[PDB]
RNA sequence: UGCCUGGCGGCCGUAGCGCGGUGGUCCCACCUGACCCCAUGCCGAACUCAGAAGUGAAACGCCGUAGCGCCGAUGGUAGUGUGGGGUCUCCCCAUGCGAGAGUAGGGAACUGCCAGGCAA
RNA sequence: GCUCAACGGAUAAAAGGUACUCCGGGGAUAACAGGCUGAUACCGCCCAAGAGUUCAUAUCGACGGCGGUGUUUGGCACCU
RNA sequence: UCCUCCUAAAGAGUAACGGAGGAGCACGAAGGUUGGCUAAUCCUGGUCGGACAUCAGGAGGUUAGUGCAAUGGCAUAAGCC
RNA sequence: GUGAAGAGGGAAACAACCCAGACCGCCAGCUAAGGUCCCAAAGUCAUGGUUAAGUGGGAAACGAUGUGGGAAGGCCCAGAC
């Protein structure tokens, strides 16, 4: 339950779809007094991660720029019919 | 500082606003290197018809 | 067909929009019921037609307990 | 509740009178005491105000809450109003039926010199 | 055969079946038949696909129908010219966007579920897929 | 300066509901009374007048609490202007705009003039 | 003083027949044939509740679904 | 012929033998204005009296009402007195 | 928007589709759409893969150890298929 994840720079409809069509998908980390952090990450890992029931309950430590952030998956966006994730909301 | 605009497409099957915009830039025919003063407006005019004009 | 009827259209709406300079007596809004209400220097005729009562610029406001749209004029 | 029924009973006068943009003389009546205040056409700031709660007027009278007291306030308000420079005003009865104390106040306000 | 018990208006416009579906997640049951394709399911098709499910799984189990028609389709009779009024309402349809869960099932095995949804999926015009209720 | 009332606004739910309170020296309320003013399509209930034995019950004001309502990012999604494209009932791509719903969270309004009482 | 309601009101005042017909025009508009389309018709296929002494798929195939053809009934009025 | 809604693509306008309804009036009070008022529908108790007539309190708060369709509008009430 | 009222190049031929608006001449050059082995002007161009069906060069439900990529999930030296 540890995943490496890049920081987002471009964000919108154009960037997100370009990203999604590149084996990755956008997510976001937020919570506490700190500012939110938009987080690009790989699809094929997190797709295999969600099969386990612990994923939507236990604490995940997401690795960003060296720093490991402790979070829980609050909300999630499935792709309408294809078995694949669009977006995840990581509450801190 | 001025900017050199060039028309790179025909203004035939275009919208009346795009027919106007080229008349506002002063572009008449394809391959017309017209130079204008760089302002927030002219860049907007270029942005309106970016598909058919090229900037230098 | 059983139906195939309709009335002639009434041309109702905001004739003078917010910020526009209007002369004393100019119709600002033709409408049915008081959707917009009469504010400062604006009247309201038998037809609920809001009209300017003074030469000035039209101002749309959203005030009151029930949060209604009011039309005022300021010189 | 009574108050709320009196507020809405008054509102038509207030909302009509603020539209015209006139200086209103509000008169709040009470079983014990009567109040009166001349309010600017904007509605926020007060120019003149008097009541039977004021000791200056209360010290003189027998009982604070009757026709003879209402006249003493109605005189007092209109006496100040003319010194400030006010003369042409309106009378907002404030959801109180124009008959007794408020009438005695109004008639005293007329007889004092205030023009309405 | 499913149909609205009384409506406001008899005949409705054609419209345009566009966008993605809303009833996407498997809410009630454990399994579900999700619509991959775009289309419109008639009142007959739903009953026919329900009968194919209910008979496969026998008396046991529990089935939901997330889709309902509430859209009347008109049809003009044979040997009739154009115009002279909107046609008469013949059948009722539910418009199905991609992602829409059609049927949901509970109280059966995963092995025997898929086979029951194949038999229904065969009856329907729209291309479908199996979906399981994931916890959040 | 402050703490308590009333009057009239500004602002209209972060401001409203419920629940739990607590306040009477003035202020407010009920309360007292019914020749007089006035009132009831019956009724001093209401409206009205003349009062000061009572209480803070109700109503009102103030403090406390998220059970609701209410406000609400960031990110994504839908939609869509313009030029393209496709397998063209429907989509997609470049670029511009960008929701609604939900989520973290916020959240028992904030003030204006004026009057009165009390600690000064 | 007017359902001048054919409601910008031709007159105060007006219905029919023609296969005995005629003139001016129209493929601006039908009947035949062609065309475009394929609801219908025809012809295939997809799933399998059942029949068949037992046994879905020898032979049928309900409920539904997807195509082809231009052969029927049609629609449209693009040619004449 | 006239009115209302949608079709009508967030100003106006916009067709079809497209989709649904109305009008050819009513009123010296149903106008004026002044001064008041607040509804539906339930709950429980009460003579005849019962689901429902009239009464009392409590609940909800505009589901009401608007001389007539439909629309927009109204507690400052355009509502009912 | 185009034709109507617009020729010219392309889409085999093809008023409305893509490119583009003919004042006249020249046996000049650069480009648009679209193209470049031969009919017929120009790449038998360069590199990396896919395709074996003549797909390209008409079509659906559904059917299939076709064939490429991937990302995972079931077992070994106690020797699984
Ligand atoms: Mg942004
Ligand atoms: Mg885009
Ligand atoms: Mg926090
Ligand atoms: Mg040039
Ligand atoms: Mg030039
Ligand atoms: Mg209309
Ligand atoms: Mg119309
Ligand atoms: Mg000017
Ligand atoms: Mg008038
Ligand atoms: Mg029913
Ligand atoms: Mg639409
Ligand atoms: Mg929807
Ligand atoms: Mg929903
Ligand atoms: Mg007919
Ligand atoms: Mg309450
Ligand atoms: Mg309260
Ligand atoms: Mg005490
Ligand atoms: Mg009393
Ligand atoms: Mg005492
Ligand atoms: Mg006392
Ligand atoms: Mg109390
Ligand atoms: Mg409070
Ligand atoms: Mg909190
Ligand atoms: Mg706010
Ligand atoms: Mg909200
Ligand atoms: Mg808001
Ligand atoms: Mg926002
Ligand atoms: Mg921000
Ligand atoms: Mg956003
Ligand atoms: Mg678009
Ligand atoms: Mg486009
Ligand atoms: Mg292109
Ligand atoms: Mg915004
Ligand atoms: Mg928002
Ligand atoms: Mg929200
Ligand atoms: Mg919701
Ligand atoms: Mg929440
Ligand atoms: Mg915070
Ligand atoms: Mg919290
Ligand atoms: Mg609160
Ligand atoms: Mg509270
Ligand atoms: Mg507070
Ligand atoms: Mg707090
Ligand atoms: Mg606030
Ligand atoms: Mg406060
Ligand atoms: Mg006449
Ligand atoms: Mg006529
Ligand atoms: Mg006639
Ligand atoms: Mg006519
Ligand atoms: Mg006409
Ligand atoms: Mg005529
Ligand atoms: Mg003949
Ligand atoms: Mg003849
Ligand atoms: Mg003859
Ligand atoms: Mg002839
Ligand atoms: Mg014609
Ligand atoms: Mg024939
Ligand atoms: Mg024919
Ligand atoms: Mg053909
Ligand atoms: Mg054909
Ligand atoms: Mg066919
Ligand atoms: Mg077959
Ligand atoms: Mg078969
Ligand atoms: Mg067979
Ligand atoms: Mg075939
Ligand atoms: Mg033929
Ligand atoms: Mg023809
Ligand atoms: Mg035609
Ligand atoms: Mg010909
Ligand atoms: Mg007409
Ligand atoms: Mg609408
Ligand atoms: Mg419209
Ligand atoms: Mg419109
Ligand atoms: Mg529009
Ligand atoms: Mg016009
Ligand atoms: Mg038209
Ligand atoms: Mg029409
Ligand atoms: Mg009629
Ligand atoms: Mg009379
Ligand atoms: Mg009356
Ligand atoms: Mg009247
Ligand atoms: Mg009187
Ligand atoms: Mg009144
Ligand atoms: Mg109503
Ligand atoms: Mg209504
Ligand atoms: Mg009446
Ligand atoms: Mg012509
Ligand atoms: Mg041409
Ligand atoms: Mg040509
Ligand atoms: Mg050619
Ligand atoms: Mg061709
Ligand atoms: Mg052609
Ligand atoms: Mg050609
Ligand atoms: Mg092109
Ligand atoms: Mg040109
Ligand atoms: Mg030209
Ligand atoms: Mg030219
Ligand atoms: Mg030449
Ligand atoms: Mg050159
Ligand atoms: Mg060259
Ligand atoms: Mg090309
Ligand atoms: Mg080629
Ligand atoms: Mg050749
Ligand atoms: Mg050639
Ligand atoms: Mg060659
Ligand atoms: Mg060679
Ligand atoms: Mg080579
Ligand atoms: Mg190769
Ligand atoms: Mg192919
Ligand atoms: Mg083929
Ligand atoms: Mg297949
Ligand atoms: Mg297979
Ligand atoms: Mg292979
Ligand atoms: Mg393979
Ligand atoms: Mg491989
Ligand atoms: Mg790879
Ligand atoms: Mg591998």
């Amino acid at each position: 339950f540890t995943i490496n994840a890049e920081v987002r720079k471009e964000q919108g409809k154009g960037a997100s779809r370009r990203l999604r069509a590149a084996n990755k998908f956008p997510a976001i980390i937020y919570g506490g007094k700190e500012a939110p952090l938009a987080i690009e990450l790989d699809h094929d890992k997190v797709m295999n991660m969600q099969a386990k029931a612990e994923f939507y309950s236990e604490v995940l430590t997401i690795v960003v720029d060296g720093k490991e952030i402790k979070v829980k998956a609050q909300d999630v966006q499935r792709h309408p019919y294809k078995p694949k994730l669009q977006h995840i909301d990581f509450v801190r | 500082k001025t900017i050199k605009i060039t028309q790179t497409r025909s203004a035939i099957g275009r919208l009346p606003k795009h027919k106007a915009t080229l008349l506002g830039l002063g572009l008449r025919r394809i391959g017309h290197t017209v130079e204008r003063e760089d302002t927030p407006a002219i860049r907007g005019m270029i942005n309106a018809v970016s598909f058919m004009v090229k900037v230098e | 067909t059983r139906n195939g009827r309709d009335s002639e259209a009434k041309r109702l709406g905001v004739k003078r929009f917010g910020g526009e300079s209007v002369l004393a007596g100019s119709i600002i809004v033709r409408q049915r019921g008081t959707k917009f209400h009469a504010g400062a220097n604006v009247g309201c005729g038998r037809d609920h037609t809001l009209f300017a009562k003074a030469d000035g610029k039209v101002k749309f406001e959203v005030k009151g307990p029930k949060n209604r749209k009011f039309i005022s004029i300021e010189a | 509740d009574k108050k709320s029924a009196r507020i809405r009973r008054a509102t038509r006068a207030r909302r009509k009178l603020q539209e015209l943009g006139a200086t209103r003389l509000v008169v709040h009546r009470t079983p014990r005491h009567i109040y009166a205040q001349v309010i600017a056409p904007n509605g926020s700031e007060v120019l003149v105000a008097a009541s039977t709660v004021e000791k200056a007027i209360a010290e003189q009278l027998k009982y604070t809450g009757n026709k003879d007291a209402a006249a003493a306030v109605g005189k007092a308000v209109a006496e100040r109003a003319l010194e400030k420079g006010i003369k042409d005003v309106s009378f907002d009865r404030s959801g109180f039926q124009y008959h007794g104390r408020v009438q005695a106040l109004a008639d005293a306000a007329r007889e004092a010199g205030l023009q309405f | 055969m499913l149909q609205p018990k009384r409506t406001k208006f008899r005949k409705m416009h054609k419209g345009r079946n566009r966008g993605l579906a809303q009833g996407t997640d498997v809410s009630f049951g454990s399994f579900g038949l999700k619509a991959v394709g775009r289309g419109r399911l008639t009142a007959r098709q739903i009953e026919a696909a329900r009968r194919a499910m209910t008979r496969a799984v026998k008396r046991q189990g529990k089935i939901w129908i997330r889709v309902f028609p509430d859209k009347p389709i008109t049809e003009k009779p044979l040997a009739v010219r154009m115009g002279k009024g909107k046609g008469n309402v013949e059948y009722w349809v539910a418009l199905i966007q991609p992602g829409k869960v059609l049927y949901e099932m509970d109280g059966v095995p995963e092995e025997l579920a898929r086979e029951a949804f194949k038999l229904a999926a065969a009856k329907l015009p729209i291309k479908t897929t199996f979906v399981t209720k994931t916890v959040m």
